RNA sequence: CAAAGUCUUUGGGUUCUGGGGGGAGUAUGGUCGCAAGGCUAAAGACGGAAGGGCACCACCAGGAGUGGAGCCUGCGGCUUACACGCGCGCUACACUGACGGAGCCAGCGAGUCUAACCUUGGCCGAGAGGUCUUGGUAAUCUUGUGAAACUCCGUCGUGCUGGGGAUAGAGCAUUGUAAUUAUUGCUCUUCAACGAGGAAUUCCUAGUAAGCGCAAGUCAUCAGCUUGCGUUGAUUACGUCCCUGCCCUUUGUACACACCGCCCGUCGCUAGUACC
RNA sequence: GUCGACGUACUUCAUAGGAUCA
């Protein structure tokens, strides 16, 4: 249960940060 | 997907089964073999006593048989299983864990052994496809429009679990009763060579001391 | 049949609709539910209208085991022949040949919606959102701008579509006036049909055709015969009287010289009232 | 292409235009523009009948049992930094027996290079255990694994004895850093229950039940277990539907020759019509 | 107002051809 909840936290946080750096640049 | 192990024979001919055991079963293991016999249609069984397996399987092959299941145990209760599809088909070697016994609990009616209804739940990867096709080609082709014997395979968390349930289409929905055993079934190898080879093409082995197999399904 | 593949215009269409947690969405032409499931999250109860039972079967397969499984009805058949239930906003992708029926069916509902997010072909939408005096001010704009109000949202360019079609699309928020105003419908439409036949000739031009003077003479006679006031001497047939009658209006309200594709809505009102005042009706 | 030519890089006069094409996009401290609204309110289905096949979940015959003992062991109580409920196995409960010597028939594979495996012999030590060496990187050496039950005679008389060893203690090797918590192996000594096991109880139809040993632990399960390998080796059923339950039809529907020649009841769909 | 027409600024899509060998 620990290892799963870590995987969804890690995936969401990583993807969102890359999405912000996709949200800035071709502005 | 139908395979070269099944393409010429999938819906063409309905199969028969043979149930047997490794060497000198315990009595309860024989009783469980009886349960897995009476669950399957086209059910005929034969005790293995002092038999050379190449001779046994080779003699069973000219007589005509589609598949062969044979069991194992650990001091009374079974732990392992394998399926050998005869026409050069793939042997599959599983670890089975839990069981409920129709003898043990109650006489809850009858395993009517009608051509049953088939359920394969939550299989995605091509290995799930291999398991689905190999196991589907063991059931009878042609249950009726209202075959009340629903066999159930579930593939959550790499531990496929099987039950049997019997339903009646009651006023607002179906209603089911639990029969057959209930399982924690799990594979660990696929070999396209039949077990008489002992050395042929292994399709698949479960990596065990690989780290990520804590998490990952299907290797 | 085209498919809105872009997974980011879909969310924007949905959240501009301002769905409240107590709404009944009509969602016309759902497709394969690329769009629907967002509405299922945000509305109490969705009523999807569909014609392809292949799509209906797949769409109702999509919601199985999902918590939103019981908040979706499906109505089959032709959209322009059902009886829509009450619905409270409306979200629509439906293929464009019903774009002009759809709008008026929403305007003429009993208890119409409150906001609707509609997808249209670019030139169609630019008819709908064209103010008086533009190049595109048509009869459609004068109708729809009487009973509704129509506001652009975005451009959906043609490469968000599988397969890519040739025309660009628009997303448009339409919102019905409430109460609907108390001019008639059929008088408004009769007048607009006449004066918008040739959009840039002056208004007195449209009251010269002999089909039109036949129509107005017939209507004026039937109006007098509705009030049972017997008829005077006419040099041709009755349109004689009507002729000077029409001219007199187009002297007083001045409108017999302005060009109908530059006259905004109050001018059509003043013209409608002036013809009503002298005993002319359009249906 | 007779101009789109003017002997390799360029001048006969003069007017005009370009500063880079095509398809998609995104941003904006910029310029010009661009709405409507303030009173109005949905909720065909159901029960029954007969006709043919099926079952160590049926009948018949038994074989092996467990459930008795003792000991190991898989799911259930309670405790620690032990009076227990459901089950699987082995050993025996003795003259077809038990001990002394003689003879002896296998197969499966496994085994070691910069390590010591699997081995042969001779050696000594009751034994346990220590001696150097070749054979083998594999049919070669184990290995013919000279296996155990098996066969002969010997001893013994049914004796809870010599069947039986659960139970302890001591000594010996033997490791390992230590055995200490009898890790293991020999030896001596200790000699419990067990007099055939009720209610029940599972499996079983021939190389079968049953009994015996050898090999290996090859990514899952397994160590007083598992899976192979072979040995010896039987009785009764090979018949039945009486009960139990399962499957097939009710147009035999499918084409001469021999049979017969409506599936039945309840609520249905609709039609008709006497009635108000 | 995720408004339009511009004006600036930027992004992106379209690159392989012959010869020998396998």
């Amino acid at each position: 249960f620990e290892a799963r909840q870590r995987i969804e936290e890690k995936n969401k946080e990583s993807s969102d940060y890359h999405a912000k750096m996709a949200h800035i640049v071709n502005t | 997907q139908v395979d070269d192990e099944y393409a010429a024979t999938s819906g063409i001919m309905d199969p028969r089964i043979i149930v047997t055991t490794s060497r000198d079963p315990s009595t309860r293991l024989s009783q469980f073999a009886k349960e897995i016999k009476l669950l399957f249609p086209n059910a005929v069984r034969l005790n293995r006593g002092n038999y050379v397996m190449p001779n046994l399987v080779d003699a069973c092959k000219k007589s005509g048989t589609t598949d062969l299941v044979v069991l194992h145990e650990h001091r009374g209760v079974p732990t392992s299983l394998t399926i050998s599809h005869f026409p050069h088909g793939p042997t599959a070697q599983f670890s089975l864990h839990n069981v409920v016994m129709r003898h043990d609990i109650i006489n809850a009616g009858n395993q009517s052994e009608v051509n049953p209804h088939l359920i394969f739940d939550n299989f995605t990867t091509a290995l799930g496809k291999r398991v689905v096709c190999i196991l589907k080609h063991l059931f009878n082709a042609g249950p009726k429009k209202d075959s009340e014997r629903v066999i159930t395979f579930a593939n959550r968390g790499d531990f496929i679990s099987v039950r049997q349930h019997v339903y009646v289409r009651t006023r607002e929905g179906v209603e089911i009763a639990e029969v057959g055993p209930r399982f924690e079934m799990r594979l660990f190898e696929l070999r396209l060579g039949t077990l008489e080879n002992k050395d042929a093409d292994v399709e698949w082995q479960l990596r065990r001391f690989i780290r990520t197999a804590n998490k990952k399904d299907y290797l | 049949q085209h498919i809105l593949k872009n997974p980011l215009v879909a969310q924007g269409i949905v959240d501009k609709a301002q769905i409240r947690p107590s709404d009944v969405v009509l969602e016309v032409g759902p497709g394969t539910g690329n769009l629907t499931v967002r509405i299922l999250e945000q509305a109490k109860n969705v009523v999807a209208v569909e014609m392809d039972p292949r799509m209906a079967a797949e769409l109702t397969k999509r919601v199985r085991g999902t918590p939103v499984e019981k908040k979706l009805e499906i109505m089959l058949g032709d959209f322009m022949k059902t009886e829509l239930p009450y619905f409270d906003i409306c979200i629509s992708n439906t293929p464009y040949q019903i774009s002009s029926p759809l709008v008026f069916k929403l305007i003429n509902q009993p208890r119409p919606p409150r906001v609707s997010i509609l997808m249209f072909q670019r030139e169609f939408a630019l008819r709908l959102l064209a103010r008086p005096g533009d190049s595109l001010y048509c009869r459609l704009s004068a109708n729809v701008q009487m009973w509704a109000n129509v506001t652009h949202i975005m451009k959906v360019g043609k490469n968000n579509f599988r397969p890519p079609p040739q025309v660009e699309s628009s997303v448009v928020r339409l919102e019905i006036k409430n109460p609907r105003p108390q001019v008639d419908y059929n008088e408004w439409d009769g007048l607009l049909r006449i004066v918008f036949v040739r959009k840039n000739r002056t208004i007195s031009a449209g009251f010269k055709s002999t089909t039109v003077m036949d129509i107005l003479e017939k209507n004026y006679k039937t109006f007098l015969a509705m009030n049972n006031e017997m008829v005077d001497d006419t040099k041709g047939s009755m349109h004689d009287v009507v002729k000077e009658k029409i001219d007199t209006v187009l002297k007083e309200t001045d409108l017999g010289d302005k060009r109908a594709g530059k006259c905004d809505q109050n001018d059509f009102l003043r013209l409608l009232y002036a013809f009503h005042q002298v005993g002319i009706h359009f249906s």
